[PDB]
């Protein structure tokens, strides 16, 4: 549970938002991409690897699962590549939420931001460090200190 | 451009 | 000092990696960018000030150090702009040897990736995972748990 | 082509 990841994939303005949750936390890593492919989603795990102790991941869909670019990613980086199947449903209507809460937030700096990934970025930045109390910036170094002692 | 990421 | 990171930037295969040091932990972020400009400093910790809880970056010249782009960034995260000076002279070392073992780790991974930024999130990985027994990946979490605390 | 970033 410290090392569980799910996938998430969003469209706005024609273009795709690729969204890693933390489960245990609701802390999020996210980049805009021109279009949902495996060879896009496997680099984006490769780098979220690299900077927090990912265990498993749940992917987005099953292109992701089948892609056998992103099961070299995940082997490459030590990662167990699950399905995202919600046996448990309160999982589905969790990542709905907190994709129209993304795409609000994106709407409210939109202006401010000259290219959607900047939007995107200034978004990932004050979804983490909004307290709802801690923050899931805070929940999950905690989690992870937790589980490393 | 009067943006963050375009100060122009 | 859990809030201290440090920007280094270094050249390979005519291309420029732009790296964030943690500094108390010697955990690493990185990115490979055709050339630097304050653009893309400026978007590369805006990326980066959404993922960890950065108080200060000390930049890595005094072009990103000037950049209003690159201050405009730190203003929008909360990031306290600094200079590079070593007025510890173990800092110029210490970067210098950060570069070296980074060059080192990406010519070991290079014939695996066709593009020079996949052998650099593998050399990242390999950094941040590598116990010296705690990894660097370790120290930072416990280091910014602690301060939570 | 045998990388981990373009198999083929
Ligand atoms: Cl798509
Ligand atoms: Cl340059």
């Amino acid at each position: 549970s410290p090392g569980i990841w799910q996938l998430d994939c969003t469209h706005l303005e024609g273009k795709v938002i690729l969204v890693a949750v933390h489960v245990a936390s609701g802390y999020i890593e996210a980049e805009v991409i021109p279009a949902e492919t495996g060879q896009e989603t496997a680099y984006f795990l490769l780098k979220l690897a690299g900077r927090w102790p990912v265990k498993t991941v749940h992917t987005d869909n099953g292109s992701n699962f089948t892609s056998t670019t992103v099961k070299a990613a995940c082997w490459w980086a030590g990662i167990k590549q699950e399905d995202g199947i919600p046996y448990n449903p309160q999982s589905q209507g969790v990542i709905e939420s907190m994709n129209k809460e993304l795409k609000k937030i994106i709407g409210q700096v939109r202006d401010q931001a000259e290219h959607l990934k900047t939007a995107v970025q200034m978004a990932v930045f004050i979804h983490n460090h909004k307290r709802k109390g801690y923050s899931a910036g805070e929940r999950i170094v905690d989690i992870i200190a937790t589980d490393i002692q | 451009s009067h943006k963050i990421d375009n100060l122009d």
